[PDB]
């Protein structure tokens, strides 16, 4: 079985630069039989490049492909805004056919660090015996981000989960919601609940905390 | 032109068979390769096999050989999937893909690799049941609340399957919302968030709602998100 | 290779 490996997992660019992809094959492709795909968040994939350098007609003449052997290139000359997606790589040098792990192209800003906002429980949802705070880390660059809960200054540990938008279209930033789910009680057996952050874009942790009560 | 469309999303339990239907219309069936591609949630494309319709010369990834089958039914142009011994892992979206031509299409000489895609099916395997959201504010305090900003906005929590959608004030709200991915809790159930910034002056001259559609329960909320 | 095989038929149905 052929591995393919694409590199780097990630990669960031601005607008009009020129992004190069690669893929390193495990054994030899035969007969040059890569081909690229691009995929864009909520859709289908669509070919870019088969037989390692054959542009099918209608993709633009931004997309190129070169290389042979073990080792291929996707060349994107000028990054046009929709070109801000996934990338992957497929050989079908053989009947069994795989795909590289894929590569997303993201849009490079200058670093944003996370605006925090937390929210209690609902008096609705403690009527039905379950608790979650929710952390509200907004509009920060890059997508790299810490959260870390505290419950009266003790650390929490396997009792929160995360979640992260895409890129967002307009200002390149990303958020991020973490959210810690408790029972009624013990979230009242408990007093100060608070989130903390970390992030380049700050030199010191951010924490947002909050007392039962307010408001 | 050749497009094809995939039959619609499906809810499994484990140990049970899924077949997911893949209709060509537009150039010719018998003579091109036709293969099946599924992606798992946050993951990437992993291809499962093909078939050519003309003598059903099938092509089995070795990883999935004894569970499934490929056909194609060369009176109605129509692939099918069929996984059997279904397990959690196979959730996924499953897409079926033909080889492209030399044309663009126009139907040439074909070039292995996939021109044309369906839209993608759905297939969620799990014992949970399908069940619609529990819908709570995130209420704006002086804990969300900074300058002229203040964020707010509603837990979407404990739905079955995926997906649902949400909008604000029926979609008079659009900008500085942001939905987030779902995630899958540790019942079996899904849940996300949706937030939007707004000027923390109209909080007493605005009433803020939430609309959660989410089609797999014909189920449709809407939460009024007031402050603390 | 199970990818070369529908070239192989596109060849003959062309020579007929």
């Amino acid at each position: 079985e052929i591995v393919l490996t694409q590199s780097p997992g990630t990669q960031s660019l601005s607008p009009g630069e020129r992004a190069t992809l690669s893929c390193r094959a495990s054994q030899s492709v035969g007969n040059n039989k890569l081909a690229w795909y691009q995929q864009r968040p909520g859709q289908a994939p669509r070919l870019l490049i088969y037989g390692a350098s054959s542009r099918p007609s209608g993709v633009a003449d931004r997309f190129s492909g070169s290389g042979s052997g073990t080792d291929f290139t996707l060349t994107i000359s000028r990054l046009e805004p929709e070109d801000f997606a996934v990338y992957y790589c497929q050989q079908y040098g053989q009947s069994l056919s795989t795909f590289g792990q894929g590569t997303k192209v993201e849009v490079k800003r200058t670093v944003a660090a996370p605006s925090v906002f937390i929210f209690p429980p609902s008096d609705e949802q403690l009527k039905s015996g379950t608790a979650s705070v929710v952390c509200l880390l907004n509009n920060f660059y890059p997508r790299e981000a810490k959260v870390q809960w505290k419950v009266d200054n003790a650390l929490q540990s396997g009792n929160s989960q995360e979640s992260v938008t895409e890129q967002d279209s307009k200002d390149s930033t990303y958020s991020l919601s973490s959210t810690l789910t408790l029972s009624k009680a013990d979230y009242e057996k408990h007093k100060v609940y608070a989130c903390e952050v970390t992030h380049q874009g700050l030199s010191s942790p951010v924490t947002k905390s909050f007392n039962r009560g307010e408001c | 032109q050749v497009q094809l469309v995939q039959s619609g999303a499906e809810v499994k339990r484990p140990g049970s068979s899924v077949t997911v239907s893949c209709k060509a219309s537009g150039g010719s069936f018998s003579t091109y390769a036709l293969s099946w591609v599924r992606q798992a949630p946050g993951r990437g494309l992993e291809w499962m096999g093909g078939v050519i319709p003309l003598l059903t010369i099938t092509n089995y990834a070795p990883r999935f050989q004894g569970r499934i089958t490929i056909t194609a039914d060369r009176s109605t142009s129509t692939a099918y999937l069929e996984l059997n011994s279904l397990r959690p892992e196979d959730t996924a979206v499953y897409y079926c893909a033909r080889e492209g031509t030399t044309g663009w299409g126009w139907l040439g000489k074909p070039i292995g690799a996939f021109a044309h895609w369906g839209q993608g099916t759905l297939v969620t395997v799990s014992s949970a049941s399908t069940k619609g959201p529990s819908v709570f504010p995130l209420a704006p305090s002086s804990k969300s609340t900074s300058g002229g900003t203040a964020a707010l906005g509603c837990l979407v929590k404990d739905y079955f399957p995926e997906p649902v959608t949400v909008s604000w004030n029926s979609g008079a709200l659009t900008s500085g919302v942001h939905t987030f991915p779902a995630v899958l809790q540790s019942s079996g159930l899904y849940s996300l968030s949706s937030v939007v910034t707004v000027p923390s002056s109209s909080l007493g001259t605005q009433t803020y709602i939430c609309n959660v559609n989410h089609k797999p329960s014909n189920t449709k909320v809407d939460k009024k998100v007031e402050p603390k | 290779n199970w990818f070369n095989i529908t070239n192989x038929l596109w060849l003959i149905x062309k020579k007929k």
